[PDB]
């Protein structure tokens, strides 16, 4: 089971994802990129069924690019999440159900940072932090203790590493390498890829 | 159901929620999940409530028959092995019981786990129940064997309170029991919500 | 459980002053077939109590041989005691309950009436073991049909004579024959009183078919 | 099967059976042991060798465990049953308890067999 | 079943000249809780609100199809909708799905725009409209929310007695529901004004 | 559910009971299962009561059209093939089974069983859940050249025999005598049912 | 759910109870059942509540234009054919159990419609869960062409038996009289249950509620 | 095939007062949609200080009660004294476990006074888990009875209000009206009410009318 | 599979067919389904042929013992309860159904159906897969006080009627007339089967 | 799924096992000891169903200790494996089937080192190297390339690490710490516990 995590800072949104893509008893691709770029300040995190993860997320990727090119400006973080939910809800009763778990990370020039939680049933709820997979049980509890709206990204990245190191202790699956990026007024900023020699 | 225990320099601390629910309706909020076996020996409960109440008293029966026989004050290791063997004969008949045994002996404040299928483990930090995975996160963060008496209460307090917040089957009042060489002692009993108001501020 | 065949029909009983009337149809049923049109579904137990049942009649004959010998064994003892109508109702409750734990339940629904020492008893048991006491009882669709008919009378007139009771039974026997496809015309009205159990022979009821002319 | 009471009381309460069993104990070979400080020493005397009988099968000094040994005097046939059944139960105790077997534990696991089989039916 | 996935509770009680509606804030998936900010009450316009419970997929989906019919109805009409008119609108939206029916139990509460008259109603999965003269509740704990409002409700209650009654009914009944909790939002619909309050509730 | 028809010299006698029971409970104890498709053309309803009443109207819709176009009463063979093709084609969604009988100026009284989707001519035909138990009487007691009075009794005795053995059959016996001069409708009350061996 | 009707000499009366329940609990105590079709034609639903509701809605709507297009009285038998063809179109998927009765140019007529679509003419019957309690009462005491007062006393007791003899039947009794001269509606004609009171009252003082956030929006 | 269990409905309440213990249940016995009888008292008196309620499948309610009464005599003949309320509760826990593979389907509620004269309410489950609480409920309306007793009896969720220990005069009127409200919305509750109040002087029974619907 | 027995003044006439077919294929077209349990006591086999032949020997084992201990022919009621208890107790593994009939010095000819596990006395009894279709003839054509010649024809006409309608029945009719002076065994060849309406 | 591996050297037997014991989505005990000591030179490696692994292996543990104490000398490696197979085969048709996978490692003073493979169906086959679990597919293939009867334990331990590092690359489950021991004439010798300071 793939893992996702995100954190909403006062001016920022800190997200992280596992880079491992495995099949059967082996890990085929450990550097796999789960992060999809919806817009300049808007990212996306999609995990789920191996077939529905890549296919359904690429539909959202271009559908957001449809809006930005037609009107000359991208969707807002709130507008993006609500349009992705109806896309997932329309195929719920179809003959091809999509099993996916999405986190929408984006920054707005007015409302500021926004983080959105979405399940496979297309239920959208705004939360300061959210996570997917079975590893969400071992992590979010740490966020309950250490989270404050005034936290600085310098301590948040350190606390994010403390949560992800728990995946190497209790959580069974290896997941050696994690990808971490941040969103703020200056755009997408890559962070040091978590590596365990 | 959220139950957790960990051992360190000053001995074991057992923390548990009070809430046990059936379906969507909460049966009782005030349920005391911690089982009292011996003055210095302390058990827990997980999974089915009746399976724990039945078998943990048989363990308390065996521990008392032992102390009445040889007077040697049975070690935590012998108590954990006898509890596991009793679950092996009925394996496959539908008995579901989790539990954790805590106590101090000549070796030290041992911490063991007994599963429904007979799995017997040993380690520094254990947790069980539906919220066990929510407990592992807060407990592991900021934990060392050198933690003091007062610092460990803050770890055990925040362990249940933040874990029961994310679980629909976990709640009630926090019951935390420290373990010493003479015996375990009741530390505090406090509502989870009352502590939630102090953490938000 | 498996397959019993030998299906039965509804049974009615009620309380009145100084006695109990219990009536049932004489027809045995196999599937959708009406096969045996002459059967005694009402069995006498000593003087003061009486028994009738439904469901599988093959299991009922086995309950005849079990309960019958046990009752006769008391008459053979001659100790001066007779099984009370509550005792028969109690023994059938456990006897039918003992068949569920062995995974071999007998299909049947029994009604125990009786009159002893001025105490009028009517009681109900079941394969499922549900047991209670009520002034008016019925089985099958009778609880849907004949039961509310007697409840309305017992609320207005808790005291009923022997003639009024038999008149209400025939009116209930008349309605049960109409709306129960598996019922039958010939029935036996058996009444227990201070003189003991007295079972009347085959009987019928005058039917009003005028609905045929009112519909058309 | 054979079911009867063997050992029965007498007018004085003494048991002729058990008393004759102790007489066979007195006629056994001399064996001795002494508790030292950190050590214990067992010994027994066997004089029967004209160079014929092998010395490997004669040994009356047996070990119930690494920390527990034993020596016996009596019928050599009954000892082989008790030693074997004691070792089966002694290691079955290490199955129940990770800690080794205290000498007092196994001594109750042994003398109790002499209690049962004496008063048991047909034994 | 499916109605027990997201749980939820909605309560609406009728006072004398005013009506009050309340629902909790909790949103969770089975044993996994999600967020505390979830909203079960959406504005239908002046002095008219609607509660929703059950599977949150249909809660947010039907709310958009109700606002689909609401705005089109308000733009075609020159007058505001009556709470009795909205009840029958939800009945048509749920019945057209009779083969595929949505999973939800809408609860409509408000005041008759005529003068002061309060009006309440609630529906079912099958889309059966029902009008009661006391109160309407819906959810997985709805069996618990009955006993509170059964005894506490009075024929006529002022906003002082109405808010105190519906608030105590929420705090007591929701605490016994495992899938419900985490705050209660109470809306007071009066003739002169509309009052919104957030009660202090246990986090559990 | 019992339906019966017997051909004779001057016409046919088509009987039926009045009992209609869905499951083990009687919906209506007095009902006419004979639905006229024409003056002399009748249809005996059996099987599923819901599907039989739907076919009876769909059959009457086609027969009235075929009757008005010819301006003459349709043949009994014409009315039978209407029910059959509706039965055979729609047997997927229709479990009903009907018995077509009537009188025409060509061959006179005719009885055509449409049950199960096939068609065959018979001197006497019986259908329904209760017709299985009456095979003994209708086979042995049938004699050629019976008077109209004997045919009314032969039809009544077999239907009254089914009503005893069939649990789904009961009520009053409906008789329809279809001849060249008209059709006579008679109802036999419960007291007039012929009494048979009572043990 | 107990619904019943009886045809007497001068007309027909359709009885029903006021109570509706959802599977564990009473939904509404005073909830009305009998619907409107024509001035002289009334029906009442059973089985599935919404299915019986929407079906009578389409029936009253179809019969409304039939009265407006013809300009004459409506036939009771016309209502029944509309109801079963809808049941036939869905192949019994609609669980609506409907009883239809009234007075037309021919006279008082009562029909019955099973959710499977079967229709039967009859002077009296009952439908719903408590149907067997009312049918047994109406079967014994019925007489051909009874006096209006004699039919009123019997049918009210029939619904009363159908209530007391059913768990899903309760509340008051709504009887609707339909005669050749006209139709009249009697709301809550019978109330067999006296204990409408309670032994205590619950009142709350202002300031006993732990309010956290408060705001006021004027209108 | 054969269904070993069926839901017979009903409701049972128990509340522990300061010096008293009150236990009440309805008389209605119904299986499916039909009423067997309107008088079927579920409340059974074990000893003078102990009254046990039974709500669930009726066949198991009758047999399990006769098994308890049989073990009541085993105790008293052996121990020359009556069982305490806490001793009866812990006894049936092992009784319900003996069936653990094929459990009895019932909801048991035991109440009464302990040696200290304080009310002890004991709620069970088919597998035999138990606890002590001030007030418990059971049956089909169990979800309905609990919130009302939390506010009224438990004084919960009320800020700045005088907390008076439970009084017998109010405890009676609270048990009556919660059932009056229960008989409204509960199809399985009504037709009569039987209230058994266990005090230090003795048990006192009462009968209250309810709606017949 | 068709078995029939009819009581009269001097005894009983118990008939059966010779056809035994497992599935749709005939195993043996000539077989005697009447297995003597005693001189005057016979058993008509029906249902499962494998289970019926096993009970017939287990019944004969018990009846011969009860007969030799009394040194007198057992009553027909005695032989019926033997088959019933073996049927009722073992009905789990035994699907067979038998019909016990014979003659005794007490009440004379008696016929006891043991089918399905119950016991009842009847003047005439029929069993098997083909007895369901002959209910019409045996009910109406039965008259009290029939001569032995009429009882042989009444039994033959109903069995021959079952053989026509029942697909599992056929072969030759076996008749056994059990009276006080002995038992007569007759076989009716295919040419001697009474001819009924052929159309 | 737990993992086992063993290698038979000319004078030695090199075995290794994973120390992780996990339940549900979490690893409860990462230091868990899967190695059971049957005799002085005879070890045992037991994996399988969590309930049958500890229970059935402790039966073998004392049953071997039964033989050694009764006759004064322990079973030989060949005698031990054949007695353990009968024990597993007897409960195969019982109502409590045991799902276990065992490797028997032992040294004899005459025949030398012996390694034995055993499945859950109690099929005993002698092999120079064997492995269990799903990780056996990613490892044994490496042994096919580098194995020779003349190999020295110094290179064998290095090649054993190369096989176990493949469990951290392709094999999905973490399994951070492995336990390694060797058997030779001089008895049981512990080796450095494999640790990955991730």
């Amino acid at each position: 089971m793939e893992y996702l995590i995100g954190i909403q800072g006062p001016d920022y949104v800190l997200v992280a994802s596992d880079r491992v893509a495995a099949s059967n008893i082996v890990q085929m691709k450990d550097d796999h990129d789960k992060m999809f770029k919806m817009s300049e300040k808007i990212l996306l995190l999609c995990v789920g069924e191996a077939g529905d993860t890549v296919q359904f997320a690429e539909y959202i990727q271009k559908n957001v690019q449809l809006y930005k090119m037609r009107n000359g400006y991208e969707l807002s973080p709130t507008a993006a999440a609500n349009f992705t939910r109806r896309n997932l809800a329309d195929y719920l009763r179809s003959r091809t159900p999509y099993h996916v778990n999405l986190l929408l990370a984006g920054y707005d020039e007015h409302e500021g940072p926004a983080l959105y939680y979405m399940d496979y049933l297309a239920a959208l709820a705004k939360a300061p932090f959210a996570a997917h997979g079975y590893g969400a049980f071992l992590t979010l509890s740490i966020l309950d203790r250490y989270y404050t709206p005034t936290i600085s990204r310098e301590k948040a990245v350190e606390l994010l590493r403390k949560c992800l190191e728990e995946l190497q202790k209790r959580f069974i699956l290896n997941l050696p390498t994690f990808s971490v990026r941040i969103i703020d007024r200056n755009g997408i900023h890559d962070l040091d890829n978590i590596s365990f020699p | 159901t959220t139950t957790l225990a960990f051992k360190f320099q000053h001995g074991v601390i057992v923390a548990v929620d009070s809430r046990a629910s059936a379906g969507n309706y909460i049966a009782t909020l005030k349920v005391n999940k911690v089982i009292e076996i011996n003055p210095y020996l302390l058990g827990t409960m997980s999974g089915c409530a009746a399976d724990c109440l039945y078998w943990e008293r048989l363990l308390a029966k065996e521990c008392r028959l032992y102390y009445l026989r040889n007077g040697e004050r049975i070690s935590v290791s012998a108590a954990s092995k006898l509890l596991s063997n009793m679950m092996c004969q009925y394996r496959g008949m539908g008995l579901s019981m989790g539990s954790m045994i805590c106590g101090w002996d000549k070796k030290g404040p041992g911490l063991y786990y007994v599963d429904e299928n007979g799995t017997r483990l040993s380690g520094n930090m254990f947790s069980t129940g539906s919220g066990n995975s929510h407990a592992y996160g807060v407990m592991d963060s900021g934990y060392r064997p050198d933690l003091s008496i007062e610092e460990a209460y803050d770890l055990g307090r925040r362990a249940i309170v933040h874990a029961t917040h994310r679980d629909s089957y976990s709640g009630g009042v926090v019951n935390m029991y420290h373990m010493k060489e003479d015996g375990w002692v009741k530390v505090e009993s406090t509502d989870v919500s009352d502590l939630m108001h102090q953490y938000r501020e | 459980t498996q397959n019993p065949m030998v299906t039965g029909t509804s049974v009615l009983g009620l309380k009145f002053e100084g006695g109990v009337v219990i009536a049932a149809d004489m027809l045995g049923s196999y599937g959708s077939l009406a096969r045996f049109r002459n059967i005694s579904r009402i069995m006498r137990v000593n003087n003061s109590t009486m028994l009738g049942a439904s469901g599988d009649y093959a299991d009922f004959q086995y309950l005849k041989q079990v309960l019958g010998q046990m009752v006769i064994d008391e008459e053979l003892l001659g100790d001066g005691h007779s099984y009370s109508p509550k005792a028969i109702h109690s023994w059938l409750t456990r006897a039918m309950y003992s068949r569920r734990s062995k995974m071999n339940p007998l299909w049947n629904t029994m009604v125990i009436g009786g009159y002893a020492d001025g105490e009028s008893f009517l009681g109900y048991v079941d394969m499922l073991g549900v047991a209670y006491e009520a002034p008016s009882l019925a089985t099958g669709y009778g609880a849907y049909l004949a039961q509310p008919l007697l409840r309305e009378v017992l609320e207005k007139q808790p005291v009923l004579s022997q003639t009024e009771a038999r008149e209400l039974v025939e009116r209930c026997m008349r309605v049960l024959y109409y709306r129960d496809a598996r019922s039958y015309n010939r029935f036996q009205i058996a009444t227990v009183t201070e003189k003991g159990v007295e079972i009347e022979g085959p009987l019928s009821a005058e039917t009003n078919w005028d609905i045929a002319h009112m519909i058309s | 099967s054979y079911d009867r009471a063997i050992t029965v009381f007498s007018p004085d309460g003494h048991l002729f059976q058990v008393e004759y069993a102790q007489e066979a104990v007195k006629k056994g070979s001399t064996a001795v042991g002494v508790r030292g400080k950190d050590i214990v020493v067992l010994g027994v005397e066997k004089k029967s060798v004209a160079k014929l009988q092998d010395e490997r099968t004669v040994r009356k000094i047996c070990a119930l465990d690494d920390n527990v040994c034993m020596a016996f005097a009596g019928l050599t046939a009954d000892a082989r049953i008790v030693i074997n059944r004691a070792r089966v139960e002694c290691q079955s105790h290490r199955l129940t308890v990770e800690d080794p077997v205290t000498v007092e534990y196994i001594t109750r696991y042994i003398a109790s067999l002499k209690q049962r089989y004496t008063q048991s039916n047909g034994r | 079943s499916i109605m027990s996935y997201n749980g939820g509770a909605v309560m609406a009680m009728k006072g004398k000249n005013c009506v009050a509606i309340a629902a909790d804030r909790r949103f969770g998936i089975q044993a996994q809780m999600v967020t505390t900010d979830f909203q079960k009450i959406f504005p239908m316009g002046d002095r008219l609100y609607i509660g929703l419970a059950g599977l949150a997929t249909d809660v947010q989906t039907v709310a958009q199809r109700l606002k689909f019919r609401l705005n089109l109805y308000e733009l075609k009409e020159g007058r505001q909708i009556k709470p009795y008119t909205l009840m029958s609108m939800v009945a048509n939206l749920l019945y057209e799905k009779r083969f595929g029916p949505y999973y939800t139990e809408p609860v409509i509460a408000g005041l008759d725009p005529k003068t002061f008259k309060p009006f309440i109603c609630s529906l079912d999965l099958i889309g059966c409209p029902m009008v009661t003269d006391d109160f309407v509740v819906s959810g997985t704990c709805t069996e618990q929310m009955y006993g509170m409002c059964e005894s506490l409700w009075e024929p006529n209650m002022d906003p002082e007695h109405l808010f105190e009654t519906i608030s105590q009914a929420m705090l007591n009944a929701v605490d016994r529901d495992a899938v419900s909790g985490m705050g209660v939002i109470v809306h007071i619909i009066e003739k002169d004004k509309i009052t919104t309050r957030t009660l202090k509730a246990r986090m559990d | 559910t019992t339906i019966m028809a017997v051909e004779f010299d001057g016409g046919v006698v088509v009987g039926s009971d009045s009992r209609v029971s869905a499951g083990e409970a009687v919906v209506n104890r007095v009902f006419d299962k004979l639905s006229p498709l024409h003056q002399h053309i009748y249809c005996a309803l059996s099987g599923s009561a819901a599907d039989a009443q739907a076919i009876a109207d769909m059959a009457a819709y086609q027969l009235e059209l075929h009757g008005m176009e010819l301006e003459e009463p349709p043949l009994v063979l014409a009315a039978a093939n209407v029910v059959r093709n509706i039965t055979y084609k729609y047997r997927e969604d229709l479990s009903a089974h009907l018995m077509v009988a009537g009188w025409d100026q060509r061959e006179g009284g005719q009885v055509y069983g449409t049950m199960s989707g096939m068609l065959i001519r018979q001197p006497f035909a019986i259908g329904g859940s209760g017709s299985t138990y009456i095979y003994g009487y209708v086979d042995a007691a049938y004699k050629p050249g019976m008077s109209p009075e004997e045919c009314r009794r032969f039809t009544t005795n077999a239907i009254a025999l089914a009503m005893k053995r069939d649990g789904s059959s009961g009520g009053v016996i409906y008789l329809a005598t279809i001849t060249g001069a008209g059709v006579d409708h008679r109802v036999i009350l419960g007291d007039e049912l012929p009494r048979f061996y009572d043990e | 759910t107990t619904i019943a009707g009886l045809v007497f000499q001068d007309g027909v009366i359709l009885g029903a109870d006021t109570r509706a329940t959802n599977d564990s609990v009473v939904a509404d105590k005073i909830c009305e059942k009998i619907h409107f079709i024509a001035p002289k034609i009334y029906c009442c639903g059973a089985g599935v509540a919404a299915d019986a509701e929407m079906t009578t809605r389409m029936a009253a709507s179809n019969m409304e234009l039939h009265a407006l297009s013809t300009g004459r009285e409506c036939r009771v038998a016309t209502v029944t054919r509309m109801l079963r063809q809808t049941l036939f179109r869905y192949q019994g998927y609609v669980g609506a159990s409907l009883i239809v009765g009234g007075v037309d140019f021919t006279g008082p007529q009562l029909y019955s419609v099973h959710p499977h679509g079967s229709y039967s003419r009859l002077p009296f019957t009952a439908l719903g869960s408590g149907q067997d309690a009312a049918i047994a009462v109406l079967e014994d005491r019925f007489q051909p062409n009874m006096t209006l007062e004699a039919a009123q006393e019997l049918l009210v007791e029939a619904i009363t038996a159908g209530i007391l003899g059913d768990l899903g039947s309760g509340g008051n009794v709504d009887a609707c009289v339909i005669t050749a001269a006209g139709a009249k509606m009697l709301r809550a004609l019978s109330s067999p249950t006296k204990p409408i009171e309670r032994s205590s009252q619950y009142r709350f003082a202002p300031g006993t509620t732990p309010v956290l956030s408060q705001t006021v929006v004027p209108l | 095939r054969f269904s070993p269990y069926a839901f017979n409905g009903g409701t049972v309440l128990a509340i522990a007062g300061e010096d008293f213990s009150i236990v009440a249940s309805d008389t209605r016995l119904s299986e499916g949609f039909s009423i067997h009888t309107r008088d079927s008292p579920k409340c059974y008196k074990l000893t003078d200080k102990t009254v046990i309620g039974c709500s669930g499948f009726h066949g198991d309610c009758l047999t399990l009660t006769k098994i308890i009464e049989a073990r009541l005599k085993m105790y008293k003949h052996s121990n020359n004294k009556a069982m305490t309320t806490g001793a009866i509760a812990a006894m049936l826990s092992t009784i319900l476990y003996s069936r653990r593979f094929f459990p009895y389907y019932v909801y048991n509620i035991i109440g009464g006074l302990d040696e200290e004269g304080k009310g002890a309410v004991y709620s069970f489950d088919p597998v035999g888990s138990y606890q002590r609480d001030s007030f418990k409920a059971g049956g089909s309306a169990s979800a309905m009875l609990q919130p009302l007793l939390d506010n009224q009896v438990g004084f919960k969720n009320m800020q700045n209000v005088e907390h008076v220990p439970l009084s017998l005069d109010r405890a009676m009127r609270l048990v009556k009206d919660v059932f009056i409200s229960a008989a409204e919305r509960d199809v399985y509750t009504g037709d009569a009410l039987k209230v058994c109040i266990v005090t230090k002087e003795g048990i006192r029974g009462e009968t209250v009318p309810l709606r017949k619907d």
